[PDB]
């Protein structure tokens, strides 16, 4: 039962998050 | 140097705009009336300016930073929390007038 | 920095060539030609070797780290601290 | 034979004291010991850090009185290369090249020594961020930045000294806004005071330079470019503007507080450089300006007084010229004259520590410093006499 | 030496630890991974020298050929050589083996996996076991006629 770490820190790469940010404003 | 169409982040704030306040803070007293309009204009964004400029100040140290960090590709793993906290806050932010 | 130091210790009088010397003698850069560079520069390590122990005869808490010679023909320059001996060939004038 | 031990120890950076000692040794060096009234004294102009480049401020070092710093504002030559530049310029043996650089990522307007520490360069950029910058390190990069914040100076910073003594010290720093903010050398990171002044109806002035009544903290006194001049307190009973000053037409360019003590008491004397060539001398306790300066037109930049004559400064015209300005002699002709060739835009004097010579810069970044007449330069008693009884001829 | 760099790795590590970063168990995996791949490929070198030092500081293992009661004997045998070398091998192996690991059991205790880390695979190891039945063969070989010697006094005049 030796708990292994769970999944890790995402990058989640900057451009995505960009590019929804663009959606969002642009549908708000 | 990318084919890719970067989607920059800026501010929706032109620096130019406290210039104009400036004119009118120099103007004022030099016995030219100006419009009232123009005098709104200029004091709100007169007494917006330092916000703006902290943020633009701070998004340009942060993509400065972040682009320094990828050019190091061994970091962002750890790094990876602080960006995802500093990428939440612009989220918060965004959505504000 | 390497070439703006090197660029503003030759400009300074027009130089006729200087190399950087962070190593006991020997040094493997050119200003005008291997030889004359590297040769005198390993003679004037040695000869600065002794000058230290010169000064350390008096008393061995000095140090030598200011060395101009400054004859008929030539001017000779070196400033050593730990490692860092230049060479500076000059006019006499 | 090495050939990468000494290309790894000469990309290895442990030159610091290397570098240091050479260039402080080498311009020593350049001593020519072979065995085979004005008057131009050292006229300096970097090729590499003045190229059509304009002074925007001079500063001389009191705990060493042969270290000057100088500013610059943005290159429009090359936008690319730096553009805060700040030069440091030794007076121990002649050189062109100037003893130390500095660089800011913005505009450098104003930039001074500390008094707390003989070594230590604080400057005002045109970001309204203090810059703190380390002479003994070797490093181009600011030492410190105070952040850019509401609370702190957010707009172009014209004017920064050091007030106090070496144990109760204190930066104080004005912002065109109109921010008085208190800082110290220790930490440069927080406004340990900060306060926007106001004279009245809530409206702030746009305060161009300051100065103190010397021998005195608190009690500031700036000027303003709306065309005023205002006396301050830091904080006494009540901090923000104490008086107004009928002042000068136009912009108010440059202030400074009368600095030559004697037998008598002249520290409360001001004179005010403003755009209309009209430098003007008043005292705190009276409202209106005493005498007026008027020879020519179109901006005289600034004015300072002499730190050993008492009736005795200096002043420097747009136009080119320098005239050192007596009011013991004379009150309408100036003591002494003199123009720079090439009659360029002449920016900003300084007189020296303990007088003796005068520092000038430039807008083309030729800075040229030159002494002056004996026969003028040393004061007497008389000297501070008849310029008492100068002052009561009105 | 590579313990000190060990060492010095792991403080730096632990420093990291203290300041509350955050990810850092991947990120000690990797790092771990990578050293381990590292000090897999410096063993094989070593080992590498070592074996062809056979055919590196190794000591010198020696043995006597005796009599007593009228028959030869050995001091040590030749088996006892082989035990020394085997041993000397290991030591030389275990230089490199009995490095700690970097963490944030005994085998986790320190890094024991370097020769499933090898390079160039158990060929590197095994040349060098191979090498030992080289010498002890010639070894016994020389001794063997030598040794029929001792026949000579089991035929009596």
């Amino acid at each position: 039962r030796k708990l292994v770490h769970d999944k890790e820190l995402a990058a989640e790469d900057e451009q995505v998050f960009l590019m929804k940010q663009q959606s969002l404003l642009a549908k708000q | 140097g990318r084919t890719g169409n970067v989607l920059k982040l800026k501010v929706n704030f032109l620096p130019e705009i406290i210039t104009l306040s400036k004119e009118v803070r120099n103007l004022k007293w030099l016995g030219f009336r100006v419009p009232l309009a123009i005098v709104n204009k200029a004091h709100q964004a007169n007494q917006l300016y330092p916000f703006a400029i902290s943020l633009i100040e701070s998004v340009r140290t942060y993509e400065r930073t972040c682009e320094k960090v990828e050019e190091r590709n061994t970091i962002s793993l750890l790094v990876a929390g602080l960006k995802k906290e500093v990428q939440a806050l612009i989220a918060e932010g965004i959505a504000l007038v | 920095e390497v070439e703006e130091t090197l660029k503003r210790l030759q400009s300074q009088k027009g130089v006729q060539g200087i190399i950087v010397v962070n190593t006991e003698g020997i040094p493997i850069k050119s200003t005008m030609d291997n030889p004359t560079t590297t040769q005198y520069a390993s003679l004037m390590h040695s000869f600065i070797l002794k000058a230290r122990s010169t000064v350390r005869d008096i008393d061995p808490q000095n140090d030598l780290t200011f060395l101009r010679i400054r004859s008929k023909k030539n001017e000779i320059m070196v400033a050593p601290d730990k490692d860092y001996f230049l060479i500076v060939i000059q006019n006499p004038t | 034979l090495t050939e990468e031990e000494k290309q790894q120890i000469l990309h290895s950076e442990e030159f610091l004291s290397f570098f240091d000692h050479s260039t402080r040794i080498v311009e020593r060096a350049l001593s020519e010991q072979i065995n085979i009234k004005l008057s131009l004294n050292r006229q300096f102009f970097d090729e590499r850090w003045s190229k059509h480049r304009v002074v925007s401020c001079l500063d001389w070092s009191s705990q060493y009185p042969e270290l000057l710093v100088a500013s610059y504002n943005n290159n429009e030559d090359a936008p690319h290369e730096p553009d805060g530049v700040a030069l440091v310029w030794n007076m121990k043996y002649k050189k062109t090249t100037p003893e130390y650089v500095f660089h800011c990522q913005s505009a450098v307007m104003s930039a001074t020594f500390a008094k707390f520490h003989p070594n230590l360069v604080v400057g005002g950029t045109y970001s309204g961020q203090i810059v703190l910058w380390d002479n003994r390190s070797n490093k181009r990069t600011p030492v410190q930045r105070t952040p850019l914040s509401a609370a702190a100076h957010t707009h172009p910073v014209y004017c920064v000294n050091v007030v106090g003594t070496q144990n109760a010290h204190n930066l104080i720093s004005i912002s065109t806004d109109g921010k008085i903010c208190s800082w110290s050398l220790d930490m440069l990171s927080h406004p340990q005071d900060s306060m926007e002044l106001v004279h009245k109806q809530s409206k702030a002035v746009a305060v161009t330079s300051m100065s103190f009544p010397v021998g005195d903290v608190n009690n500031f006194v700036v000027g303003s470019e709306e065309g005023s001049v205002y006396t301050a307190c830091r904080h006494g009973s009540k901090a923000g503007i104490s008086e107004m000053f009928e002042g000068h037409q136009g912009p108010i360019t440059g202030i400074h507080c009368h600095a030559a003590v004697g037998a008598v008491d002249f520290s409360h004397l001001f004179v005010t450089s403003s755009f209309d060539w009209t430098v003007k001398l008043w005292t705190t306790k009276n409202n209106k300006p005493l005498y007026s300066f008027e020879d020519n037109a179109d901006y005289v930049y600034d004015v300072m007084w002499s730190p050993t004559h008492p009736a005795l400064f200096a002043c420097v015209d747009g136009m080119g010229r320098l005239d050192l300005w007596n009011l013991n002699n004379d009150t309408e002709v100036p003591t002494a004259s003199i123009s720079v060739e090439g009659n360029p835009a002449l920016n900003r004097v300084r007189w020296t520590h303990s007088g003796r010579e005068i520092a000038v810069g430039d807008s083309e970044g030729q800075i040229v410093i030159y002494d002056v007449g004996e026969q003028i330069a040393v004061p007497r008693n008389d000297e501070w006499a008849r310029f008492g009884r100068t002052l009561a001829e009105i | 030496t590579f313990s000190e760099i060990l060492n010095r790795v792991q403080k730096a590590v632990d420093d990291l630890n203290l300041h509350s970063y955050s990810n850092l168990p991947i990120w000690v995996n990797k790092l771990d991974m990578e050293i381990e791949r590292i000090l897999g490929v410096r063993l094989q070198a070593g080992l590498r020298a070592w074996t062809q030092v056979l055919l590196p500081k190794i000591k010198n293992v020696v043995h006597e050929l005796r009599i007593t009661n009228q028959v030869i004997y050995l001091n040590p045998p030749i088996e006892e050589c082989r035990y020394k070398l085997y041993q000397e091998m290991f030591a030389w192996k275990m230089v490199v083996l009995s490095l700690p690991r970097i963490q944030s059991t005994e085998e986790e205790k320190f890094y024991r996996n370097a020769l499933t880390r090898m390079p160039d695979g158990p060929v590197a190891l095994e040349e060098s076991y191979s090498a030992v039945m080289g010498i002890v063969s010639e070894v016994e070989q020389y001794v063997k006629v030598w040794l029929q010697y001792q026949c000579l006094w089991d035929m009596q005049a």
